[PDB]
């Protein structure tokens, strides 16, 4: 019926929960790198739907595998970002 | 019979048909609304509804033809209200649906309000404008959720669930999740205490429960603005102690801060009171504020704001009014004239109860938020642009074609040099066009 004592009523705060892999955006395209490239998020092609085809960074950098592939074969530097051929 | 049976007469049936569609359309829904909100914007909404939809249950009796005119000028009118953003049109219905899915409207029916708000997505699926609506009343549910005016949680959920039948899809898969999400939050918060009952830390916390996923996605819910706290040290342990169940569950996103889960803790503290007069979310933080120094200036909490204002004139105004201040000003945060106690007094029904007022206010907020609606849709009409200058011409160089990009769109705005590069990049994923080798700049256009 008080709060004037230094009385501790209830009360609280608010929590939250997130992580810490981005992977450096697939450098073929130039949409996002986890909404996956613009080159293939205008695929809409076979997959499983949510982090199928989200990967690793072992230094907490990556690619697609297939982006830095793509620079690779081009030419065996990294695409954009020296980043994980992956 | 005739100019439906002469089906060369029918073309100036169905002329006439979607010309006054479309024109009693404007006429009773925009026309006829004059207040502009929801009630009435939307009562005149059923009212062309009703009129159209019976008048060809009549002699009309079908004659797809009719109905063609019938379907055609409904959606014109549907995307065509005065204000050409009608996306704010349903969420005109959003506020309206606010107040439909608000438990503090009005005491109704399982479909005593599903089944009216049923003909609006009825008519909804005429609309294209939902993208924005979805975040825009998302955002309203989101709150009323945080806010209580969530006018029944399965009801609403199996409604959305209609809704992606025929509305927007994964934004529902969202709010799906975060609808466990909370649920689980509470019991997740209960199971910290299942486990956070073992004393061995944590004595006589229990302070708060307020509970997310850590920002870095697009959700209609944000820990409203906050800054440096003492958060005693329950708080502590309530973030920490989640985490402890939480990293082990998830990390990336965790026990991040979300001032607007705040609310009042003032209590038999050691009152004179015998009140326990809960206040809002910064109403919380700025009264946090002002607990022990009997009063203080502008400046004594200037010395530790590191926040906005508008949290202390709600305060000083909600604890006017009642009575719990013996304020000085009720100004934004406070007059160096003006100053703080606690005052003892209080006006409503109980033990110091109903002073969780809220002013609940955004015409400076509404406009605020308006801003980020520019930012995606001029977003999305650059793209086009963009790709559609890509196909054309390969500019494709680097800097001169940004340059050149720069020159098509004079008029527009004003656009980041850097940013070039990005813009480049992306229409390089979407295989709009390519890097060549022959530069970082110069690249050219593939597909």
């Amino acid at each position: 019926a008080k709060k004037k004592r230094f009385e501790v009523k209830k009360w609280n705060a608010v929590a939250l929960w997130a992580w810490d892999i981005v992977v450096d955006n697939c450098a073929i395209c130039r949409n996002h790198i986890m909404d996956l490239c613009i080159e293939c998020q205008a695929n809409q092609a076979s997959a499983t739907s949510e982090e199928c085809t989200v990967a690793w960074g072992v230094c907490n950098h990556a690619f697609h595998f297939h982006c830095i592939s793509r620079w690779l074969k081009t030419r065996q530097v990294c695409p954009l970002d020296n980043r994980e051929w992956e | 019979v005739l100019l439906r049976a002469v089906s060369t007469g029918l073309p100036h049936m169905i002329q006439e048909l979607q010309n006054h569609i479309h024109d009693e359309g404007l006429r009773a829904t925009s026309n006829l609304t004059q207040e502009n909100m929801p009630t009435l914007f939307v009562e005149s909404v059923l009212e062309v509804h009703g009129k159209f939809v019976q008048l060809i249950n009549t002699v009309l009796n079908g004659d797809q033809h009719f109905m063609s005119a019938l379907d055609k000028a409904l959606t014109s009118v549907v995307n065509y209200r005065e204000p050409k953003s009608v996306c704010k049109a349903p969420e005109l219905l959003a506020k309206y649906c606010d107040n439909l899915l608000k438990k503090s409207a009005k005491g109704m029916t399982e479909n005593e309000v599903e089944d009216r708000l049923t003909s609006f997505i009825t008519v909804f699926k005429y609309i294209d404008d939902k993208d924005v609506f979805q975040k825009f009343y998302a955002r309203m549910l989101a709150k009323r959720l945080i806010h209580g005016l969530s006018m029944s949680m399965d009801s609403e959920e199996a409604m959305i669930n209609k809704l992606k039948q025929a509305c927007g899809y994964e934004f529902t898969s969202k709010l799906h999740r975060m609808y466990t999400d909370m649920s689980v939050s509470a019991d997740l918060n209960n199971k910290f205490n299942n486990f956070i009952k073992n004393q061995d830390t944590v004595i006589d916390l229990g302070i708060s429960f307020q509970i997310y996923v850590l920002q870095a996605g697009a959700w209609p819910l944000t820990q409203a603005p906050s800054s440096t706290f003492a958060i005693p040290q329950e708080l502590e342990k309530s973030v920490q102690m989640f985490e402890l169940f939480y990293s082990q569950h998830f990390s990336g996103r965790k026990l991040t801060w979300l001032h607007y889960l705040c609310t009042g803790e003032v209590k038999m503290n050691y009152l004179g009171k015998p009140y326990v007069a809960m206040v809002t979310t910064y109403q919380m933080a700025v009264l946090l504020a002002f607990n022990n120094s009997e009063t203080v200036s502008y400046k004594e909490l200037q010395d530790s704001t590191q926040m906005n204002e508008k949290e202390l004139t709600k305060t000083i105004k909600s604890l006017l009014d009642v009575k719990m201040i013996n304020h000085d000003s009720e100004k934004e945060d406070i007059d160096a004239e003006s100053s703080f106690s606690l005052n003892m007094n209080f006006s409503s029904k109980r033990t110091k109860f109903k002073i969780t007022t809220s002013m609940q206010k955004d015409t400076p907020q509404e406009m605020e938020q308006t801003r980020s609606a520019v930012d995606e849709d001029r977003k999305m009409y650059l793209q086009a642009a963009i790709v559609r200058i890509m196909k054309a011409r390969k500019v494709l160089r680097h800097n001169a074609l940004i340059q050149e990009v720069i020159s098509q769109s004079r008029a527009r705005f004003n656009p980041s040099i850097s940013m070039i590069k990005k813009c480049i990049e992306v229409l390089i994923d979407k295989q709009y066009i390519e890097r060549s080798q022959a530069s970082a700049d110069e690249y050219s256009y593939v597909a």
